[PDB]
């Protein structure tokens, strides 16, 4: 019968390890880096764009950083496709806490069940993992701001600083390096561009490469906004910091 | 839950000294409205069974297909399906009960009564019994309908019990049945001059009759009767 | 009987390449040149009319699909699998947004639905991915002009002008050369044609070419008046006579 | 659906899938289960490889599953995540029914038969993931250790360690542990358990979580510098 | 009519036997305590087949449960496994009062009224059935906590006894049980036929009747 | 790979017959029936002297009237007594009486082959159904994943199992006493136990008719062993 | 609108003797005021010594004796030919009836048979299969007029030992089958009389351990 | 039916 | 060799070894025997121990009062086979009023082993079955394959060493069927017929099984000390 055809997507090795969930991460390190830094009094997502062609529509693009609700967003490391199907049931989860508690979904609660779907595929099913790493960056009234990276494996992890896809080895290790708790928002925006300006596999770093965002209480008065930055003011940021 | 449009009266019956005879009209009716008057009521399932069908016309040739199936079925695989495992009457009756039954139990049912009269292999007469609740029962004379009211208690002077079936032969029988069909003709709103009588024999085998008259009717004595009490012209 | 292949024939290798999308790419390569430019006033999309036959009727094989009154598709890769891509894409747009909004999708989100479909095809059970890249091409109130890319995996790219199939590599260079952001309509098609000659190899004519627009709106196109707002169609296929025209002042 | 048997047997009697899920317990951090004379510890490794981690949303070692009961793990955080949840929805489904909370030994018997069910049900592959589950019965003072594996045995440990380098630390509590005198308080418990962990962590800064659970739903998890003190303490006895 | 209550020296059950059918008296010796185990009582009113069912069933869920747990089930999981059954099946028209009496360690002597809209009552007094208004009006007129196990015995054979008297559904005989720390103890069926006349002359009391 | 449910050239289910395999790795337990009783004991073997022997439970209760011994692995068990707790209690609540030890074999057997591509493979587990009956009396069982049962008056199954079968052919007479079968389990399981036998490390019970199904106290278990040692060393 | 429900009338009684049981029944089938049959039995042998009538809506009442004769067979192959016990046919019945508690079966069952000690025992149910053992029970249509005679001659019901002041009540004791055998038929004979769906026949099922033999004696056919 | 203290 | 992982794979000659496979297990299986004449049909099984500790494998199953069969092969497979026969048997006695033919209880077995044979996922059953009974054109034997052919015989044996049996019979044809009202006669020529199926051991009190069906006999099994007369 189909016996013959199946690719056992959902078991262990002799090493006791997921095949296609280390496959899944094997690919995701290709991938254009994306960065997520956080600081006391706000949140910096980067994300490099993957050679980028000079025709590209630039400022009407988003490849790398999407909006799940107005407190809480993501960097995508992976295929893209794949990144859409997770966002879009991310977005309806956040919907559905906030219809039945009248509430805002805490940023873990989001990430835990994001998680525990990518969990599934590596489980059960027979299907392939999704091909995807996110960088979540949120805020609630519990624990303030909040990093988490997920993987394919559906495992997922709290940080301070943190890099998915391409060379996050040597983007980890500028992290620790230059990284500090006291940190600000401004310094952050900083260190984000500095560290992808260093790993980056093209020649020089350029605005039409990257997408930006920031999640500051940067609004007036106890009240976060999501600020996706548009080409013109990545463009003002790299020249401000001086790495054009 | 239904409810019976084209409807068949009486269907009569009873056993004699070698086997059974039944009979019923070949009308249809549509309420009050005679509507159809070549219908047949009686069907017979090989040469040793005829089932005679009362009530919903609709369910009564459903029956027919079903009973016309069950004989093309039991041939399949089957050496011995005009010998030893030919259909006798006490199978064709079990499967019609337990469908009779099922139908009723589901909401749904056959809206009849059916009298399967036949001859067993062994000679041994078979007549009983059922209707759209699944109820069941067998009697040396059984009728449907205005009949249980009218041709069972003449049928009974003849065959009173099991012991009067041996001393009942087939002319007797028949003469009963005749008789019966008559007094129904002149009492049953819903019932027709013209009738078939079927004879189900463990000697001369199935005899059916088409195309019978209800005759020797009294009706001269009608030209005496005058108004309601006081009238006299 | 019934379906058995409920587990999924696209896999990560150990290189963590998913080889059924690469073949899915390595077919949309083989497949004939089709392009998309964007100007300031419209969308010009574009194809050869590759025949299989010259008794076939070319005229019944159509490469550039009508998905929306505003929103245009073409092609490069398999023509069947193009066909019910075209058919679910016009279904979508109905069911998944105007029997709730009572008007036609933006078309990032019809794209976005196609996307959809062709990433289950690359994950779902007992199916290979789309062996087709599309370019849509579309107008909105909103975001206005707007041309999408769709590759086997799912992902969309927005382009001002791109090239996909057989020449995509030159096609790609010749079209840097000549776009700019002041570009009109008119100067979209003329280079649409341009770039397409170099792919093309035998007739070079409007029965060979199949290319349409998405401009104005066509009130002429729309089938009936009495309804202001209803103004047309900004869809609008060129004819074999129109584009004939263009080709002497080439 | 997905019907395949993953979990089957082979020529020489083993389900290698089940054999394979062990050694994804082999590869995770080490959790050690000690309980005392009026008290359970459990003690978790953290690998120290990540640096510029959030302690404070990062998810936890051990494991809540009702007021008095908790679970801690070895093997893939994933697959533990589903276990915890089930077990967590049994705890609150059985205070529904029954109008008691669970024993230990109910809620460790229903996780074993949750990783027994994947070992032999089609298109699943089992647990990659070994607990210890520990507490006290409603209206009892009786500490109880439990642990459960991949296959969906359960048995219950005076002492028990799983993870990597968990037989170097089952070795040191099988010599240190005295089954006649278990250690007698809380201090003599959570020190025999921080000093297990010391002979396979590598520093005992923000590497060892220590998850103390006494009798009525008193669960409390020690802070840094008071997991500290013990590594401090250890140490300068040692050197002798 | 049956009751159930609560004392010092642990808990009195009685009911009657009579079976009706409209105003047809079916059966006087109908067994209405189910014995589900040697700690357990399960008393029977309203429907005979629901109750005389679901409580055989009962005690099948109780077996099952100490095989499972090592361990006699609690009154208060007993009653609420029947509490539960019976309101699944709400708005069905199931007709069951019963009385889940028995002892257990954790809770000593309980008693929980059960009923098939789903009503489920820990109490110290419980009188059901047609003739329950009977009942109290003895029982809680005479009911004192510090009541001997031979007094309290008695008050819940003489409440029948009333209730056998003035409701018409109600009668046969009385089957009395004492539910101890020990387990139940039954205590005899007491026919009404001899039983009305014993109290009477003894106890001078139903002057209303022609002695 | 290969169909679950595939036959070997020699007329036998793969699957089936790994599954034996596997009951072979399994821990000791032996049962021997008298007319005084059936008596099921166990080998426990603790991985660890860290582990509590008590809460290895391999000797388990489906009735008043059957007990239940199990060897290989025993995780695969829970749910075939579970389904013999429930099939015995469901027959007394239709039939108001004992259900006879053979139909609850029976009833378990059903499942055994109730897998393939039901559940994903075989029980890895062997089970010893011991009980007793007004019918057929005191009744001895070998439930297999082949969803074959045999009765026997004695039987060994585990890792010492031919070597204790051997035993048992030789020893089992049909006048034993249920204190002798008692002795006989013991002196069999101490022989082909790898670490030495005492009450921590195996598990002794029976079914009466009187009494019903027993499982023996370490302290009862114990008395049994030095009554054994006293014995063999007396001649 | 469809009435699945008929009432079929006839009568049934069971009387249980020391070593021996009888189950009674009249042979007359109805429906309104016509007689269907004279003879149309409804006291069936069901094997293993229990004899079983559900006297009531006649389709419901074969329906049940015909599933209960099917549990009688499969009981046999699933336990080795254990004979099924009188107790334990009864538990079976109780499930037959109340699997239908739904849509009910519309009869009054009784059956009788010997207990496991030899003893002679009758067994009656309600429509939803709440049973009780008897020494007596009538059913059906004249279950009102048989069953206070029953009280009475059976068990000795109001009835006082001469010139004790109604101080001692007439002692019980076990009937001989002669003397069941005369009740059935009073009480028949007496139900003929004054109940209109009750005459034509009675047939006797009489089980002793020796099996079940049966008895005919006309009734008035008016 | 059926029977009902 | 290839073509021998699934039921649903033929070989190129043509064969399904999965099947051949199956039958492989009823020659493994102990030997069982069926001969019939006019007015009987008899089951003669041979049971097997697993040691003498064990009880001895029941090999003759009772299907209704007038059918039943003896297994050669996987037991639990007989199991199925049987306890469907049971089912049909009883259809045809509640709907019909009607004791299911002998032909047609081979028909629907056939039928039914056939349905695994064609399909994914599924096995061939691992049994052979002998089905004796007296229905209302006389008494029957059938024997059953797992393949799905079903025949109708005189007599028959099938299992290990069943070849001697089936020549004796060949032999004895003309002799046992005309053992007409004589059930215990008919019964020594199927003992006699077994015990040319022996090796070594011999026909015992507790390891010899016998069944008979026929024109005044229900479908009843004999074991024990009631078979110590055929010794
Ligand atoms: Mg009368």
């Amino acid at each position: 019968g189909s016996r013959r055809y199946d690719s056992r997507t959902t078991i262990f090795s002799p090493e006791g390890r997921l095949y296609q969930v280390e496959y899944a991460l094997e690919s995701i390190s290709h991938a254009g880096t994306a960065i997520g830094i956080m600081a006391s009094d706000g949140i910096v997502l980067a994300a490099e764009r993957k050679v980028t062609s000079t025709l590209l529509e630039q400022d009407t693009s988003t490849e790398k950083l999407y909006k799940l609700n107005d407190k809480i967003a993501v960097a995508v490391a992976g295929l893209t496709a794949d990144a859409e199907i997770l966002i879009n049931t991310a977005r309806i989860h956040a919907q559905n806490y906030l219809k039945t508690y009248n509430e805002d979904i805490p940023v873990e609660i989001l990430v835990r069940r994001l998680s525990d779907i990518k969990q599934g595929y590596t489980q059960h099913g027979g299907l392939r993992p999704f091909g995807v790493s996110f960088i979540y960056a949120g805020y609630d009234d519990r624990y303030g701001y909040q990093l988490y990276t997920s993987n394919p494996s559906g495992n997922y992890t709290g940080w301070k600083a943190i890099s998915v896809g391409a060379n996050t080895s040597a983007a980890q290790t500028l992290l620790q390096m230059d990284y500090k708790d006291d940190m600000k928002v401004d310094d952050a925006i900083e260190l984000a561009l500095k560290t992808l300006s260093k790993t980056t596999d093209s020649s020089a770093l350029t605005y039409d490469r990257l997408e930006f965002a920031t999640i500051r209480k940067g609004a007036n008065d106890g009240e976060v906004y999501q600020k996706i930055f548009k080409p013109q003011e990545i463009k003002d940021i790299l020249v401000k910091t001086g790495i054009t | 839950t239904q409810q019976p449009i084209v409807t068949g009266t009486s269907v009569i019956s009873m056993k004699y000294d070698n086997g059974v005879i039944i009979a019923a009209d070949n009308l249809g009716s549509y309420g009050s409205l005679l509507r159809f008057n070549g219908v047949e009521r009686l069907i017979p399932v090989g040469d040793n069974t005829v089932v005679g069908i009362s009530g919903d016309i609709s369910d009564m040739q459903h029956i027919e297909r079903l009973l016309k199936d069950l004989v093309t079925e039991n041939a399949y695989d089957n050496p011995l399906a005009d010998a030893e495992e030919a259909l006798e009457p006490s199978y064709i009756f079990e499967y019609l009960a337990t469908v009779m039954y099922q139908r009723r139990s589901k909401m749904n049912p056959l809206w009849n009564a059916i009298i399967v009269a036949g001859v067993q292999s062994n000679g041994d007469q078979f007549l009983r019994y059922v209707n759209l609740l699944g109820v069941t029962y067998s009697s040396p004379t059984l009728a449907t309908g205005f009949g249980a009211h009218m041709a069972n208690p003449l049928l009974r002077k003849v065959v009173d019990r099991e012991s009067d079936i041996p001393k009942t032969t087939v002319q007797v029988a028949e003469e009963a049945i005749v008789n019966a069909m008559r007094v129904l003709y002149y009492r049953d709103a819903r019932s027709s001059r013209n009738f078939s009588l079927a004879i189900i024999d463990k000697n001369t085998g199935l005899t059916f009759k088409k195309n019978l008259q209800v005759e020797n009717m009294k009706w001269d004595f009608a030209k005496d009767i005058k108004g309601y009490g006081t009238q006299k012209i | 009987m019934t379906d058995r292949y409920s587990f999924s024939l696209t896999t990560f290798s150990p290189s963590g390449k998913l080889g059924q999308i690469d073949y899915a790419l390595t077919a949309v390569k083989q497949g004939v040149t089709s392009l998309g430019i964007k100007a300031t006033n419209g969308v010009v999309i574009a194809t050869e009319k590759k025949s299989s036959s010259p008794l076939a009727m070319s005229e019944t094989l159509s490469k550039v699909s009508l998905l929306t009154p505003d929103i245009g598709a073409v092609y490069s890769g398999m023509g069947p699998d193009y066909r019910v891509l075209v058919d679910k894409s016009r279904k979508v747009a109905h069911t998944s947004y105007k029997r709730i909004y009572g008007e036609y999708p933006p078309t990032k989100l019809l794209v976005s639905e196609v996307a959809k479909i062709m990433q289950e095809a690359t994950q779902s059970g007992g199916v290979r991915p789309f062996g087709v890249s599309l370019l849509i091409a579309g107008h909105d109130e909103f975001n206005g002009f707007s041309l999408y890319q769709v590759d086997p995996s799912g992902s969309y790219f927005p382009w001002k002008a791109t090239a996909i199939g057989k020449g995509s590599v030159a096609a790609k260079t010749f079209l840097e050369k000549r776009w700019n952001d002041e570009l009109e309509l008119e100067d979209a098609i003329h280079i649409a044609l341009l770039t397409l000659k170099e792919s093309v190899e035998g007739e070079f004519n409007g029965d060979t070419i199949e290319l349409a627009i998405i401009g104005d709106e066509n009130p002429d196109l729309l089938g009936y008046t009495g309804i202001p707002t209803d103004k047309g169609p900004r869809f609008r296929k060129l004819t074999s006579q129109e584009i004939n025209d263009r080709l002497e002042a080439l | 659906g997905y019907d395949r048997a993953l979990s089957i047997f082979s020529p020489d009697g083993h389900i290698f899938q089940v054999e394979y899920a062990l050694e994804a317990v082999k590869r995770g951090t080490c959790a050690v289960g000690v309980k005392g004379k009026n008290c359970v510890v459990l003690g978790c490794e953290r690998r120290s490889t990540l640096k510029l981690q959030d302690t404070r949303i990062t998810p936890s070692k051990v494991s809540k599953i009702d007021s008095h009961v908790v679970l801690s793990f070895s093997g893939l955080n994933a697959d533990s995540r589903i276990l915890i949840e089930k077990a967590r929805v049994e705890a609150q489904s059985h205070r529904l029914t029954l109008e008691d909370p669970v024993t230990v030994e109910y809620l460790t018997r229903y996780v074993a038969g949750v990783q027994q069910r994947y070992t032999q049900s089609g298109g699943v592959r089992p647990f990659g993931v070994s607990t210890l589950i520990a507490g006290f019965d409603p209206r009892d003072d009786e500490p109880k250790l439990y642990q459960t594996e991949p296959s969906g045995i359960y048995s219950s440990w005076s002492a028990q360690t799983i993870g990597r380098n968990s037989k170097t630390v089952r070795e040191f509590l099988e010599k240190n542990y005295d089954r006649k005198e278990p250690p007698a308080t809380v201090e003599e418990c959570v020190k025999l358990t921080v000093r297990s962990l010391l002979e396979v962590v590598q520093t005992g800064a923000k590497n060892i979580e220590i998850t103390v659970v006494k009798p009525d739903s008193d669960i409390v998890a020690l802070s840094s510098e008071e997991i500290n003190q013990y590594v401090t303490q250890i140490e300068q006895e040692k050197q002798e | 009519t049956m009751l159930a209550f609560r004392f010092q020296g642990g808990i009195i059950v009685a009911v009657d036997s009579r079976a009706t059918a409209g105003n047809w008296v079916a059966s006087q010796t109908v067994k209405k305590v189910i014995e589900i185990n040697p700690f357990l009582l399960g008393t029977m009113a309203g429907g005979a087949a629901d109750c005389q069912f679901w409580e055989t069933w009962l005690g099948s869920q109780c077996r099952l449960h100490e095989l499972r747990e090592k361990e006699r089930i609690s009154v208060a999981a007993a009653s609420k496994i029947l509490s539960n059954l019976v309101y699944q099946y709400k708005g069905a028209g199931l007709s069951m009062g019963t009385m889940i009496c028995g002892y257990t360690r954790k809770e000593g002597p309980t008693i929980y009224y059960v009923d098939s809209d789903g009503t489920r009552l820990k109490g110290d007094i419980f009188c059901v059935g047609s003739g329950q208004t009977f009942a109290y009006g003895v029982l809680d007129s005479n009911y004192k906590w510090d009541l001997s196990v031979e007094d309290a015995l008695y008050l819940g054979k003489r409440s029948i006894l009333a209730a056998a008297h003035r409701d018409a559904y109600s009668g046969g005989s009385v089957n009395l049980y004492h539910v101890t720390e020990d387990g139940w103890i039954y205590h005899g069926n007491h026919d009404v036929g001899e039983l009305f006349w014993k109290v009477k002359e003894e106890e001078g009391s139903f002057n209303n009747v022609i002695g | 790979d290969r169909g679950v449910s595939t036959f070997s050239p020699e007329g036998r289910l793969f699957q089936v017959e790994y599954s034996l395999e596997a009951i072979k790795l399994g821990s000791t337990a032996i049962g021997i029936a008298t007319k005084e009783g059936v008596v099921l004991g166990v080998e426990k073997r603790a991985t660890s002297p860290l582990l509590e022997s008590d809460s290895i439970e391999k000797i388990v209760e489906i009735d008043r009237h059957i007990g239940c011994a199990m060897s290989g692995l025993t995780a695969d068990a829970r749910s075939m007594i579970e389904h013999a707790r429930t099939a015995a209690v469901t027959h007394n609540l239709y039939y108001d009486e004992d259900i006879n030890v053979e139909s609850l074999t029976q009833s378990v057997c059903d499942l055994a082959l109730r897998f393939g591509e039901l559940m994903s493979r075989p029980f890895g587990v062997a089970l010893l159904i011991a009980g007793h009956d007004a019918d057929d009396g005191y009744q001895l069982f070998h439930a297999e994943p082949s969803g074959t049962f045999y009765r026997y008056n004695a039987k060994a199954i585990g890792s010492g199992s031919e070597g204790a079968q051997a035993e048992l052919l030789n020893e089992w007479h049909s006048s034993l006493t249920l204190k002798e079968a008692e002795l006989l389990v013991l002196k069999i399981l101490k022989q082909v136990m790898e670490e030495k036998l005492d009450e921590n490390n195996a598990q002794l019970s029976c079914i009466t008719k009187q009494d019903g199904f027993k499982i023996y106290d370490n302290e009862k278990t114990a008395e049994l062993i030095k009554e054994l040692k006293e014995k063999e060393a007396a001649e | 609108q469809f009435n699945p429900y008929g009432d079929n009338g006839g009568t049934i009684l069971g009387i249980a003797g020391e070593d021996f049981a009888v189950l009674a029944g009249d042979t007359r089938n109805i429906t309104d005021y016509s007689i269907n049959s004279r003879y149309e039995p409804k006291v069936f042998d069901c094997g293993d010594n229990i004899v079983m009538s559900a006297n009531g809506f006649a389709a419901d009442g074969d329906a049940l004796v015909k599933r209960f004769k099917n549990s009688v067979k499969w009981y046999h192959f699933d336990h080795n030919d254990k004979k099924l016990s009188i107790n334990s046919a009864a538990r079976n019945i109780q499930h037959l009836l109340y699997g239908k508690r739904f849509f009910p079966y519309y009869v009054h069952t009784i059956i009788a048979g010997l207990d496991e000690d030899g003893k002679g025992a009758v067994y009656s149910f309600d429509p939803v299969g709440s049973y009780e053992r008897e020494q007596c029970r009538a059913g059906g249509a004249a279950a009102s007029l048989i069953m206070p005679f029953l009280d009475n001659q059976v068990n000795f019901k109001n009835q006082y030992e001469p010139g004790t002041n109604g101080k001692v009540k007439k002692p019980l004791k076990y009937l001989s089958v002669e003397e069941v055998i005369k009740l059935v038929r009073d009480s028949f004979t007496s139900a003929t009389e004054r109940h209109i769906q009750v005459g034509d026949g009675l047939e006797i099922l009489i089980v002793t351990k020796d099996g079940v033999r049966k008895e005919f004696y006309e009734l008035k056919r008016d | 039916x059926f029977l009902f203290x | 060799n290839n073509y021998d992982g699934d039921t649903v794979t033929f070989s190129p000659t043509g064969r399904l070894f999965q099947v051949e496979y199956a039958l492989e297990a009823i020659k493994q299986g102990s030997v069982t025997v069926g001969l019939r004449s006019n007015t009987h049909a008899v089951l003669v099984a041979l049971k097997r121990n697993a040691d003498e500790l064990s009880s001895y494998q029941k090999k003759i199953i009772k299907c209704d009062e007038h059918m039943g069969l003896s297994l050669a092969g996987l037991a639990p497979d007989a199991r199925v086979l049987s306890n469907y026969l049971r089912q049909q048997c009883n259809y045809s006695s509640l709907v019909f009023n009607r004791k299911l033919a002998v032909e047609r209880a081979g028909h629907l077995l056939c039928d039914k082993a056939q349905k695994n044979t064609q399909s994914y996922g599924g096995r061939p059953y691992g049994v052979g079955l002998l089905i004796i009974g007296y229905d209302k054109s006389g008494a029957h034997l059938l024997e059953f394959q797992p393949s799905g052919n079903v025949t109708e015989l005189y007599g028959t044996a099938i299992g290990a060493r069943s070849q001697g049996a089936k020549t004796y019979l060949e032999r004895t044809l003309d002799t046992f069927i005309k053992i007409d009202g004589n059930p215990d006669e008919l019964i020594k020529a199927g003992v006699e017929a077994i015990s040319q199926s022996l090796r070594d051991e011999s026909l015992t009190v507790d390891n010899l099984s016998i069944a008979i069906v026929g024109k005044d006999t229900p479908f009843t099994i004999y074991d024990g000390e009631a078979v110590a007369k055929y010794i």
